[PDB]
């Protein structure tokens, strides 16, 4: 009835991003002896929902699931299942589904504010894929509320949409620098990003942070191998795994939960990117 | 029956080895906890220990209560400055 | 008497390096209907042998072994398992247990072949764990090789170990700034720590490639995400995984084997950390 | 029953991108093989493609021989262009 093996789909497993939340499931997995059974299913809602049927197919003790957008079709068959099942650095609205993330939309706003606080009033956003929710409904509209509240205008073009990509970092910098009112800080959304976005201004040869104030996403091993060192939001992604496969061997082996929805906290380390 | 330090680690008390001082503290039958801006949670505990979030240059007292009190408060030091955690 | 799932035990899933030969093992694991029981090991030998015996313990057709040390210890383990091994990106010199690589020592010489074609005569090395048979067996040997072969010195002053971070990169370049004899031009065993390498002699002033030319190895996407681009030695972390799980495949459903020593093809992408 | 191409990626035929270009001529019946430098292999293997070592800028011919060979053959093509490796 029971393997003791827990199923973990990820969008990407050599995405750094999805590398470190792995390490740090696998770490915990492994104290409360759970082996575990990866697949990567790339994003794609086709694969994502068939690589659930396979691990259920297979009766794992549970299921910890990762993707950048968990739509009401993914939440209808997560509820469905069997078994326990962990939502990581993942989110749906209804909160139906245990999760472990950091408060994405606080975090922007932190992020901008201290952007606005140090004196600036044109700040961009440069986004991953808008239509994952992390971004649309969190991350941009921290990045919104924080220049609301300042008393400072939304312009929408001065968010634009990358893909993740180092190069997509670069494009957006020269895609906002065309702009009439030149930004004077740019938030990234992606350590990965925001180097791009660093290097595509160096490369037009403006100065960070003299002309141009960064900050980037995740706090990544990337930002100490940038010169200038980038300022970065900081999202635990190992203790997201560690803490979101923690909190399903506590449904696994039916032990006190305090709560199915968590957001571990959050900060921002501020280096050489920002002034 | 406690210690007290100051986080050195850049990370803080975070990831691995935030799972190291975890999984030593669990190796001992006294209850060790970790106290933080006025927070205490159980040093044995996963989440417990990482929904502090515990930033470098924080200052912390971990404690212990048990048949092998000075053991296990004297183990983590060890395991402190072994992890480069702090001292 | 057969699960269709393989086992492989990795030094460290977070690492770049190692998360991308993990998906292309996966992506063929895939291919070929099979799943994979990951484990990390951190590169140490008694947690490397016990995790051996949990994966033939819970029966898997196959086990895929990665590590910066195949001792004969291991070997001998290995020969015992009841099931097909085959090594990714690991090596142990009598060749009796299957693996997937590509010519190290040919590619460390290929590479500062390069650098003396280019007019060098004082070429450093910055290593990974000397201990480790790929560096002290052959990238090591291959850069020694190109020094002798074109009559040069060979300086062990100009070796220095870091330990594939990339700080031990910068404390590396520091270091052998302080030789008296300047190196002029610099191989680096890995591409974080060439990154390292050429931050911290951007941080002494020099300029990358015109007072210190520098190569890298791996070619993984750190390459392209520094300024200069860093020329880099081509290691195909994927076709290594992807082939090493192929190659199982065809020991696992017993097809025809040509040879269980495998060496893909290696090249050396040329960027701006070379003139 | 053939058509060649330049390889524009600048990973070359490798990775990924490697693993769709053999899957694809796999879903066929017909004989798909590779031609480069003077070597041909079957496109339908991993091993056989990987082994090749395809860089940017090179020209390869795939061949089809079978009873559904310009269906294999534009599909690739199709794939060729698809997975950005050449034309
Ligand atoms: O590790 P980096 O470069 O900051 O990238 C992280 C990002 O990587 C992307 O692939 C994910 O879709 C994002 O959700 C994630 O935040
Ligand atoms: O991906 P990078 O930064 O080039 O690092 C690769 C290296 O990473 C190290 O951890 C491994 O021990 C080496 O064997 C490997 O070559």
């Amino acid at each position: 009835k029971k393997t003791t093996t827990v199923g973990v789909i990820i969008p990407d497993i050599s995405n750094i991003f999805y590398a470190e939340l792995a390490r740090g499931i696998e770490d915990i997995a492994t104290m409360y002896k759970y082996n575990i059974i990866l697949s990567n299913s790339d994003q794609n809602q086709d694969k994502e929902l068939h690589l659930l049927n396979n691990m259920l197919g297979k009766q794992v003790d549970g299921i910890i699931f990762m993707s950048g957008n968990v739509t009401e079709e993914h939440v209808e068959e997560l509820k469905k299942s069997p078994v326990p099942v962990v939502l990581a650095a993942s989110i749906e609205s209804t909160n139906q589904i245990p999760s472990v993330t950091i408060d994405y939309e606080q975090a922007a706003f932190d992020a901008v504010q201290s952007l606005i606080d140090s004196g600036h009033k044109n700040i961009a956003f440069v986004s991953g894929t808008l239509e994952e929710p992390i971004n649309h409904a969190k991350k941009v509209k921290g990045y919104k509320r924080a220049l609301t509240e300042s008393g400072l205008p939304v312009r929408d073009s001065y968010i634009v949409e990358g893909d993740y990509t180092y190069d997509s970092g670069i494009e957006a910098v020269e895609k906002l620098l065309e702009e009439d009112e030149k930004p004077t800080a740019i938030f990234v959304g992606t350590d990965e990003m925001a180097l791009g976005v660093i290097h595509g201004a160096q490369d037009r040869g403006l100065n960070v942070p003299n002309d141009l104030e960064i900050i980037g996403f995740d706090n990544t091993r990337l930002s100490t191998m940038v010169r200038p060192q980038l300022t970065s939001v900081v999202q635990p992604m190992y203790d997201i795994g560690a803490v979101a496969m923690r909190l399903l061997t506590k449904y696994m082996n039916k032990e006190t939960v305090d709560s199915s929805i968590v957001q571990l906290p959050h900060r921002i380390e501020f280096r050489q990117s920002t002034k | 029956a406690q210690k007290t330090f100051t986080v050195t680690a850049d990370s803080g008390i975070h990831a691995r080895p935030a799972t190291t001082l975890v999984q030593a503290a669990s190796k001992f039958d006294s209850d060790i906890n970790l106290e933080f801006n006025g927070k205490t949670v159980n040093l044995k505990s996963i989440m417990g220990v990482m929904s502090l979030g515990i930033q470098k240059g924080a200052t912390i007292t971990i404690s212990a209560e048990g048949s092998d009190e000075a053991d296990a408060l004297a183990a983590l030091e060890d395991t402190m400055s072994k992890e480069g955690l702090g001292e």
